């Protein structure tokens, strides 16, 4: 595997998951469904949770794009349970580091799950999970 | 600016989802 082919991978991916939350979040103005992160989650979950890739993954800046995927839509809803119970799970398995959290400010967006108390109690765990181990960490 | 706030912020910024 040549590391100039992961590294189109990995920017392939975040130019993937910026496109989708873009067209979700206008669909979302245009007060029409969002389907687009619900409808690749699960496939981009793999790609994310590849062990060749994460290196990579983070030096690409892809907090940015899971942030994103987590934060609220336009209309101030949440994005579905189904992305947020995944995502979730994902980051726990990152070796994400202090500056990761710093410029991504994944952070704000995760301790908000953790304290958000219309989120599933599974979720809420997860994500006071998440904050506990990136606070243990740094 | 200490470390905590700039990883997690004030702890505010997704409020307005609750209050909306
Ligand atoms: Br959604």
């Amino acid at each position: 595997m040549d590391p100039g082919t992961v590294l189109e991978i990995s920017r392939s991916l975040k130019k993937r998951m910026q496109d989708i939350l873009k067209k979700d979040n206008a669909n979302n103005l245009e007060g029409r469904p969002a389907t687009g992160k619900i409808e690749n989650v699960e496939e981009i979950s793999d790609i994310l949770m590849s062990k060749a890739l994460q290196e990579s993954l983070l030096d690409e800046g892809i907090l940015d794009e899971i942030k994103g995927w987590l934060e609220p839509l336009p209309d101030k809803s949440m994005p579905n349970i189904k992305i947020r119970k995944r995502l979730l799970d994902v980051l726990k398995t990152m070796k994400i580091h202090k500056e990761h959290l710093v410029t991504s400010g994944v952070g704000k967006i995760v301790y908000f799950y953790s304290i958000n108390p219309k989120e599933s109690k599974e979720v809420r765990a997860s994500a006071k999970a998440l904050v506990q181990k990136w606070t243990n960490e740094v | 600016s200490h470390m905590f706030f700039e990883i997690f912020g004030t702890g505010e910024e997704y409020r307005y989802v609750l209050e909306s």
